[PDB]
């Protein structure tokens, strides 16, 4: 019954797209005008029932709307992993280049 | 190995036009990189911000694009965020910003596009060192 | 841990005063050859 | 920089700092003149 | 008021600000008005560690500790909306602020527990129908303490939960089952209980201060032992502001 | 019964240390 | 007077050992750290080191044997600040953040400083040439230059040496990780010192051993043809001189034996002082050679060279050392 | 250029040892 | 003449010990030697003002003499810029001259002036075992050099001032006006711990505390010059020391090493009269630069730097020091004494403030700090910038490293000087420098130890 709850995360989709409720933020980066504005808000506002409610952030603009619906498709929700949001590490997770 | 005219081929804007530097250009965009980038840019990445590099990958994903001469040449006078939603001239390098930042007081046009063509060539020469850090070390 | 500090600057203070006491007490003359 | 009209002095300037090495190197000459007497 | 000069290396930075005796007063709470915990410090005086019975039927009983990490200790600069249920209670809902220290205290014997002194999402709530914070005003509370390293903190051969290894790699052809609680790191997230007991109040300043005892558990080793049961008894300062 | 060992050849080198220093072979001019 | 007869005891020379006044501070000083040392070393409770309550077992008690076993450095959190035992709240609290590293490092330097002194002295009493304590000033300075120098210049007693075998391979290193030591030339000037040092003992050891004068038979040692304060030579430096100059050639030859000692004298205790000062020196990260990516061919590409795969183990050291101490990219100190 | 800075140290560097091959020439106090 | 091994008894490796007993020469030596520090010092400036780019900041430079004429407020303006580079060119020039004149004094006195001063005047000549002469020497030099302590005093206080970093707005160049006279703070640096936190006198962090000890000393050492003019040595000093050249020298010698060392610290630890805007960021400024850098950068992305928790359980950007004071976290830990002007505005009276530090940072202070962690004293020995680790990418090493490294190898070179020369001065009063008397060997008339 001990199991790496990383490596159990890693088998679902938080391994191939970026999870709203658990990754952490520079991953923001790999797709375009997401980081930091529009990264920082999806932080913030964490966790999201589905990926469709993170068009629900409080405060985006038109063009955010649109940025968030273009890169819905690059967005997946899984359930909170406490060792992946504690400690700030969506913000610093200690990984630099 | 030598530095051929394909290698010191790169974008010039957007829309697809290049432009071929010569050595010369190349050896002075060097020298002006160590000069004035390289304390905080030396090997392609952001020792403030380890988030961002200078790989032409998240140069051409940034807002607008910076993976070619005009872009680059536009961030060195306007520098902006990742998503180009705000200016951040007050804390990084620019034209506007050289009573702050003195070492740009003296960067003509051409020095930039020097910079600008070390910065597009030199992934080109290094592979994935550029913008790798210390893994490719 | 007061009582200690006292004790060691008691301690220590008085080989200081010894050690500086004893090289003002005529040192070059205690030598086997010239002591002058 | 230096003051423009010391300009042709420059050269002169960037080899002035070396000079008290030599110095130390001229007594050994010296010595070496004597025979290390 | 003293500047970091007169502070500094004093230990003057790790204690509440108190309130003097002629503090009897009563702040008055407007339902109507927004309230703000501005400052709320907590400085811990004593650490007692629930003893471990060898007999499952003893009573278990609390021991003092000798804390080991110096001034150390404090929760300072904790801010949250003091709201006005319809009960008449209030509840402090805390935002953020310094809401944890790394605490190591000394048992008898030389075991050393650590544990990490936490109100981190402090829900506190008082009696009901409040309309003055007094020295009969009562906070008792939920906050919870999350795991003493985090993820990725590597043990002394590399093993860790979100870095390092998950074997013992110096010990090739081991058989694993018996290393399983070593080799597998455990990210626990518990509950601790708060309870704050006003005792001086200064009403035209808003500032209120009493003794406060808070019960949770100690660090766990990221899984590979049992945690302690540990009680925190301290004084606490707080700051209630209008909006 | 490892750090037994080790006090206890730590404890036998002072010894010979004690030995070795005052109760030598006195030099002796000739 | 009771005064001088304390003086005339304390600069006797018919002590056994002599005291001196260097030895009035010298030797309760070391006594202090010798008694804390071996109760340190056999029964000190775990050290946090790196100040992140990740405390470090070094004592034979909790674990360890004589090789890995350590007094630890006292805490990064103490940093450079004085620590003695009457500025801890308990025993346990000092033991926690290595209080008995600092007891032992102060009473070694200043118990090693004053055994220099005394060096002094005692020559001075005897009629001695004075200059054995300037020989000695060379380990003397290494041990600073370990214990109190690099942290001083790093600003932490905790990046000091441990007293131990593995923490001070721990020392190295790591030391190698972040100052490159092995590429700076007061280091190399160091190893030059110490293994002519070892050349220069087994050589003039062998030398001397070579032209011993037939005094015994093959019965008896050769030593035994040596009487304790015999006014004749005991060996024919003739005969080796000859020997070393047929072997060389004749002028890479001592045949002056002052000379020759003083040059035994000088090349290791001149190593030393250089690789001290290397130690201080990189205290001050002014560290060794940095050649990474300077070979580079005519397009620009890299070409590795061995300094190249010392930078790659160079960063296997530094991404490891202090695994969880860093929380930023670069590691100022 | 560099010859400049060349020429100067190479004058300085003879301006010594010419004092010194002066004076033993004219069997100088030396 | 002496001048050869026979005549003398020193070889030649030892030939400036043939000076000992020769007035003159030894003058013409000193003399000499002055002349070549001179030519240093303005040769040296000369060379980097030729090489100086008075748009780069100075510690990029490779420069370690124009940031101190900068430090005394010559040539600069508010932020450490260069307003103009003449001063620095007169301070070169005039020490290039000054430096050819002492060369020519110490020519003639080391090869055509008398060998001994002691015939031509009684003034000028010195026997070294005449301590009444040597305290009149000691005396004219001590109010010598208390007249060029109180020039730095009038330099402060009546001749432009000195470059303030903690001035307020901005490190600026500022007269001092009301120097620090009080003996309990004055005297209260002696008395400091030389440990962390205290720092000894190397914690001097204001001007008005640096005039008003420069006062203290220029008017203590002219005291002290005039005592030894009118005064002889009492019988404990003649008891107690050795009174002969080279145990004055070894004197001096012990002086200087622990001047070196001194001085090694104080241009590692202190910002304030070794200014960061001059000389680069000290380790500890630029460690605790770091840490805010990224406090910052991890705070406009949103982080609760307040509650962020590192790797181990303690704070990763806010932790608390040994005594409570709210410090940044990580090793920098080691380094929460430092203090600096672009990190004291967010200091409160218990460290640093929460509050301050989400809503008061400054873009000044961000440029400030990713400067000063971009520029870190770390470097090898052929000048690349950063860890040993690092590229050849940046040519950087910090004038502080270049001091500190320097003045530690000087000092610790004077101390075995020191210890050297003291010894031998011992045995040659003693009369045993040359070795064991055959016939009276002292240890030979010993009992025996068994
Ligand atoms: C160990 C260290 C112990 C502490 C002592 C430190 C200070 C010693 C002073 C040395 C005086 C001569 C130095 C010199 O002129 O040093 C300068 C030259 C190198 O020249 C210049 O060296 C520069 C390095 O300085 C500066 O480089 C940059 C300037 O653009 C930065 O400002 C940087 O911080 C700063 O250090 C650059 O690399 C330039 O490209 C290069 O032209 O050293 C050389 O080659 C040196 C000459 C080689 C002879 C070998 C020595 C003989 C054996 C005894
Ligand atoms: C044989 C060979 C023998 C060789 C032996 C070498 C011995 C000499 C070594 C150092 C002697 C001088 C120490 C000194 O001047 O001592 C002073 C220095 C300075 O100490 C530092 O001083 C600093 C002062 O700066 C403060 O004030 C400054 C004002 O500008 C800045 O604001 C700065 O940021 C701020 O922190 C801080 O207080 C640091 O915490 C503190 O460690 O001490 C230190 O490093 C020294 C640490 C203790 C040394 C104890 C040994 C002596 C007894
Ligand atoms: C700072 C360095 C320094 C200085 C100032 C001196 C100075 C002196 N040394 Mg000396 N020495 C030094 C380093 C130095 N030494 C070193 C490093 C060694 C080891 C090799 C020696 C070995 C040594 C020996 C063995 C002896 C001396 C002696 C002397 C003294 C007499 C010199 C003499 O008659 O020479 C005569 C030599 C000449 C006339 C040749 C020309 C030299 C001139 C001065 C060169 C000037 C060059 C300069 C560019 C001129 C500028 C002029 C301009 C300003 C107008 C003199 C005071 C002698 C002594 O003790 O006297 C009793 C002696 O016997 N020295
Ligand atoms: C102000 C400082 C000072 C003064 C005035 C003296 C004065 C003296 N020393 Mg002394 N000394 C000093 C500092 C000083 N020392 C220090 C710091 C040390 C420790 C290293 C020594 C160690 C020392 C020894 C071991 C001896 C003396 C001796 C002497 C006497 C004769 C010196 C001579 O002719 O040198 C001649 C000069 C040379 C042979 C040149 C030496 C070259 C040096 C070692 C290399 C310098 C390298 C350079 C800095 C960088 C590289 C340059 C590049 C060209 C490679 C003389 C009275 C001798 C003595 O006792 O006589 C009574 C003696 O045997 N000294
Ligand atoms: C306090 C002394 C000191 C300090 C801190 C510096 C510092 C600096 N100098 Mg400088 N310099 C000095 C003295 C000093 N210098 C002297 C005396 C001269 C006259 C020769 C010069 C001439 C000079 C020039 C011409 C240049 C510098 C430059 C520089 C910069 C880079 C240096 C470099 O690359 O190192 C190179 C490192 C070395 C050469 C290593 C030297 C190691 C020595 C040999 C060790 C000696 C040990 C000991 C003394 C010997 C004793 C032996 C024992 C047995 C007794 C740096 C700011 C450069 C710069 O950037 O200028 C703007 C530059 O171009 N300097
Ligand atoms: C420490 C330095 C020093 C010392 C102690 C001496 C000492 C002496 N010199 Mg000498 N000299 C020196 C430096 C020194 N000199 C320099 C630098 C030069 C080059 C210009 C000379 C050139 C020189 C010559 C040509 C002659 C002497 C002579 C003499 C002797 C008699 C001088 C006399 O009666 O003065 C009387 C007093 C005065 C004339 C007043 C001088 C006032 C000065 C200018 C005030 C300067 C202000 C301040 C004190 C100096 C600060 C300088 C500092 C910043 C570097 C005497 C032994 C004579 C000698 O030996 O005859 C046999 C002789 O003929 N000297
Ligand atoms: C370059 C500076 C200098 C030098 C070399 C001398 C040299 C001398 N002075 Mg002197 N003096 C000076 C400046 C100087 N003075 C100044 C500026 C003043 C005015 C304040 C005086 C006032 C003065 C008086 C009033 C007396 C002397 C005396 C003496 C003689 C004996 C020195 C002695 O035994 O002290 C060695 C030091 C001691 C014996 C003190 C005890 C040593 C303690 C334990 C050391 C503690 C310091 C330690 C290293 C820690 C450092 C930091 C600490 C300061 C906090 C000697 C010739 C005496 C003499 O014979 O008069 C003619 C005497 O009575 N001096
Ligand atoms: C928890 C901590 C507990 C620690 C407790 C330690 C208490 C110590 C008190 C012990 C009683 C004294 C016994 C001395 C034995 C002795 O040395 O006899 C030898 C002689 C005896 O004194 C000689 O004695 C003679 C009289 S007679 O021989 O005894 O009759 C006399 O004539 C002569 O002048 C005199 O020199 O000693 C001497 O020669 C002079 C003193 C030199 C000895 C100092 C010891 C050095 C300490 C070590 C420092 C560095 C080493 C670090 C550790 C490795
Ligand atoms: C005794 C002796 C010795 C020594 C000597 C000496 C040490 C000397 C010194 C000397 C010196 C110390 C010198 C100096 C000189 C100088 C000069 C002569 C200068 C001049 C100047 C000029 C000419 C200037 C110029 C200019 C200007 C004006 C500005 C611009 C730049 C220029 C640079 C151009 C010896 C060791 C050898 C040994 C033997 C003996
Ligand atoms: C605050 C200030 C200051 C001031 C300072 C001062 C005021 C100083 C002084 C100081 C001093 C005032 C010092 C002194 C010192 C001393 C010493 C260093 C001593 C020595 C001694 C000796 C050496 C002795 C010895 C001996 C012995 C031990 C015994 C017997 C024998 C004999 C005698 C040998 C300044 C400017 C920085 C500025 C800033 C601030
Ligand atoms: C304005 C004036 C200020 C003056 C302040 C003076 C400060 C320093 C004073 C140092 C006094 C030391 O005094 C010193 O003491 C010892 C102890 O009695 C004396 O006596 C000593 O004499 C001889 C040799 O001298 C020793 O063998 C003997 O054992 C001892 O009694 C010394 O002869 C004396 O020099
Ligand atoms: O503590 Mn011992 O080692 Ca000198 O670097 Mn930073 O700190 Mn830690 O890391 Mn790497
Ligand atoms: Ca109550
Ligand atoms: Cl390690
Ligand atoms: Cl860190
Ligand atoms: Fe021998």
């Amino acid at each position: 019954e001990l199991v790496n709850v990383v490596d159990e995360k890693l088998g679902t989709a938080y391994g191939e797209k970026i999870d709203l409720n658990n990754t952490n933020i520079a991953a923001f980066i790999q797709y375009r005008g997401l980081y930091p504005t529009l990264a920082k808000l999806i932080v913030k506002n964490a966790p999201y029932e589905s990926v469709e409610d993170v068009l629900n952030i409080p405060g985006l603009t038109e063009r955010q709307k649109q940025i968030l619906r273009e890169n819905l498709e690059h967005f997946t929700v899984t359930e909170v992993e406490t060792a992946l949001v504690e400690g700030g590490d969506r913000y610093n997770n200690g990984l630099y280049k | 190995a030598e530095l051929t005219p394909e290698v010191l081929t790169v974008p010039l804007n957007s829309e697809g036009k290049t432009i071929t530097l010569t050595e010369k250009q190349y050896l002075e965009g060097k020298r002006l990189f160590q000069y004035a980038c390289a304390s905080c840019h030396v090997g392609g990445i952001t020792k403030t911000n380890p988030s961002l590099d200078l790989r032409t990958e998240t140069l051409a994903l940034a807002t607008p694009p910076r993976d070619n001469i005009e872009g680059l040449v536009d961030y060195m006078k306007n520098p902006t965020t990742y998503d180009g939603e705000q200016e951040i001239a007050e804390v990084h390098p620019s034209l506007r910003s050289a009573d702050i930042f003195p070492k740009m007081r003296n960067l003509t046009e051409k020095d930039l596009v020097a910079i600008a063509g070390h910065i597009l060539v030199e992934p080109k020469i290094l592979g994935d060192k550029w913008g790798g850090g210390k893994v490719y070390y | 841990m007061e009582t200690l500090k006292i004790t060691v600057y008691i301690v220590v203070t008085f080989f200081v005063l010894l050690f500086v006491f004893g090289f003002l007490s005529g040192d070059p003359a205690r030598n086997p050859k010239r002591k002058d | 920089k230096l003051p423009e009209a010391y300009a042709i002095f420059d050269p002169l300037v960037d080899v002035l700092p070396v000079i008290p090495v030599l110095f130390l190197a001229l007594a050994f000459v010296w010595q070496a003149a004597v025979g290390f007497r | 008021t003293l500047t970091y000069d007169d502070i500094v290396g004093t230990g003057l930075a790790n204690k509440c600000p108190t309130l003097d005796d002629t503090a009897r007063g009563a702040y008055p709470i407007d339902s109507s008005q927004t309230y703000r915990i501005a400052r709320l410090c907590l400085q811990p005086t004593t650490f007692l560690v629930k003893e471990e019975p060898k007999n499952k039927r003893q009573e278990a009983e609390f021991v003092p500790t000798k804390l080991v990490t110096r001034e150390t200790t404090s929760l300072d600069q904790i801010q949250g909306e003091l709201k006005v249920n319809s009960d008449g209670s209030l509840t402090f809902v805390e935002e953020d602020g310094i809401d944890f220290q790394p605490v190591t205290v000394q048992m008898a014997g030389g075991e050393r527990i650590p544990l990490l002194f936490t109100v981190k999402n402090l829900v506190a709530s008082t009696q009901p129908n409040v309309t003055s914070i007094t020295t009969s005003t009562d906070f008792k509370g939920e906050f919870n303490v999350p795991s003493y390293r985090t993820a990725n903190f590597l043990d002394p051969k590399g093993r860790g939960l979100a870095s390092g290894y998950d074997s013992a790699i110096a010990l090739p052809q081991a058989k694993e089952e018996e290393l399983a609680r070593a080799n597998v790191k455990r990210f626990s997230l518990t509950k601790g209980q708060i309870s704050l007991n006003v005792a001086k109040v200064d009403g035209r300043t808003g500032e209120i201060a009493g003794t406060f005892e808070s019960e949770q558990l100690s660090d766990d080793d990221m899984g590979a032992h049992e945690p302690h049961e540990v009680k925190i008894q301290g004084v606490f300062y707080a700051s209630i502001e209008p909006a | 019964m490892e750090t037994i060992t080790y006090v206890f050849i730590f404890a036998c080198i002072i010894a010979l240390f004690f030995f070795a220093i005052f109760f030598r072979e006195p030099p002796r001019i000739t | 007077n009771l005064w001088e007869r304390f003086c005339n005891w304390v600069t006797s020379t018919d002590n056994r050992l002599y005291v001196g006044w260097f030895g009035v501070i010298m030797i309760p000083t070391l006594l202090a750290a010798t008694i804390c040392f071996v109760i340190a070393f056999i029964a000190a409770p775990p050290v946090d080191i790196d100040g992140i309550r990740e405390p470090v077992s070094g004592s034979l008690l909790y674990g360890n044997n004589i090789i890995t076993g350590a007094v630890v450095p006292s805490s990064n959190a103490i940093g450079l600040h004085f620590y003695p035992i009457w500025e801890a709240a308990s025993l346990d609290e000092w033991l926690y953040n290595g209080g008995p590293y600092q007891l032992i490092i102060f009473h070694f330097l200043l118990g090693a400083s004053c055994y220099m002194g005394r060096q002094w002295e005692l020559s001075y009493r005897l009629g001695m040439r004075p200059w054995i304590c300037v020989a000695y000033s060379a380990p003397l300075a290494s041990a600073f230059a370990v214990f109190l120098i690099y942290p001083i210049g790093q600003g932490s007693f905790s990046d000091g040496m441990p007293l131990g075998i593995s923490g001070t391979f721990n020392f190295m290193i790591v030391f190698q990780a972040e100052h490159n030591i092995l590429m700076h030339p007061f280091h190399q000037l160091g190893v030059a010192g110490v293994f002519g040092g070892a050349l220069f003992c087994a050589m003039h050891g062998s030398l001397v051993t070579s032209s011993l004068i037939r005094e015994t038979t093959e019965t008896e040692s050769a030593n035994y043809g040596y009487k304790f304060g015999q006014e004749e030579e005991t060996y024919n430096i003739v005969a080796a001189h000859g020997y070393f100059g047929r072997l060389i050639f004749q002028y890479a030859s001592f045949n002056n034996s002052r000379s020759l000692h003083f040059f035994l004298a000088a090349w290791p205790v001149v190593g030393v002082w250089f690789t001290a000062l290397g130690i201080s020196t990189m205290a001050f990260n002014l560290n060794g050679f940095n050649f990474n990516h300077s070979v580079i061919d005519a397009k620009g590409n890299v070409i590795n060279t061995w300094a190249d795969i010392i930078n790659r183990a160079n960063l296997g050291m530094e991404v490891m050392h202090e695994r969880n101490a860093h929380n930023f990219p670069l590691d100022l100190a | 250029e560099v010859i400049a800075q060349l020429t100067m140290i190479a004058m300085i560097g003879i301006a010594g040892p010419m004092i010194i091959f002066l004076l033993a020439v004219r069997r100088g106090n030396l | 003449t002496n001048r050869d091994q026979e005549s003398s008894g020193f070889a030649w490796w030892a030939g400036n010990a043939r000076l000992i007993n020769l007035s003159g020469k030894l003058l013409g030596a000193h003399v000499a030697h002055a002349g070549l520090i001179v030519f240093w010092a303005g040769a040296m400036t000369l060379f980097e003002l030729a090489h100086f780019i008075p748009e780069k900041p100075m510690y990029e430079q490779g420069l370690i003499l124009i940031p101190h004429i900068a430090t005394l407020g010559w040539g600069v303006g508010p932020g450490g810029e260069v307003v103009d580079t003449f001063p620095f060119f007169v301070v070169g020039v005039v020490h290039l001259i000054s430096s050819a004149v002492l060369g020519f004094g110490g020519v003639y006195h080391a090869i055509r002036g008398p060998e001994t001063l002691e015939e031509y005047s009684s003034f000028f000549g010195y026997d070294w075992k005449d301590k009444n002469k040597m305290t009149t020497i000691l005396g004219f030099h001590l109010i010598v050099l208390g007249i060029g302590a109180l020039l730095l005093v009038a330099k402060a206080m009546f001749f432009g001032g000195l470059y303030d970093t903690w001035a307020p707005g901005g490190g600026d160049v500022r007269v001092i006006t009301n120097p620090t006279l009080d003996p309990r703070v004055i005297f209260g640096y002696l008395l400091k711990s030389p440990f962390g936190g205290e720092g000894w006198i190397v914690s001097v962090n204001n001007l008005e505390d640096v005039v008003g000890g420069h006062i203290w000393i220029g008017l203590i050492c002219i005291a002290g010059g005039i005592w030894h003019i009118l005064t002889t040595p009492f019988g404990w000093a003649r008891r107690a020391f050795i009174w002969s050249g080279e145990a004055y020298l070894s004197y001096s010698l012990g002086a200087l090493s622990m001047m070196g060392f001194i001085a090694t610290c104080f241009v590692w630890f202190n910002n304030t009269v070794y200014p960061s805007e001059f000389y680069g960021p000290t380790g500890p400024e630029a460690s605790q630069a770091q840490a805010m850098t990224f406090l910052i950068r991890d705070q406009k992305l949103g982080a609760n730097v307040g509650s962020a928790q590192g790797p181990t359980g303690l704070g990763k950007y806010l932790m608390r020091s040994p005594t409570g004071e709210i410090i940044f976290g990580g090793e920098t830990m080691r380094f929460w004494d430092f203090r600096g002007p672009w990190l004291e505005p967010l200091r409160g009276p218990n460290g640093l403030d929460l509050n301050k530090i989400k809503n008061d940072i400054q873009p000044w202070q961000e440029r400030r700090a990713a400067e000063y962690m971009t520029h870190a004293p770390l470097g090898s020995l052929n000048s690349v910038g950063g860890v040993a680790t690092e590229i050849n990418s940046v040519n950087f090493v910090s004038p502080r490293s270049w001091l500190a490294t320097s003045h530690f190898v000087l000092a610790f070179f004077f101390l075995v000087g020191h210890l050297w020369h003291a010894g031998r001065a011992r045995a040659a009063a003693a009369g045993f420098e040359k070795g064991i008397d055959r016939e009276s060997e002292p240890v030979l008339s010993m009992p025996s130890l068994d």
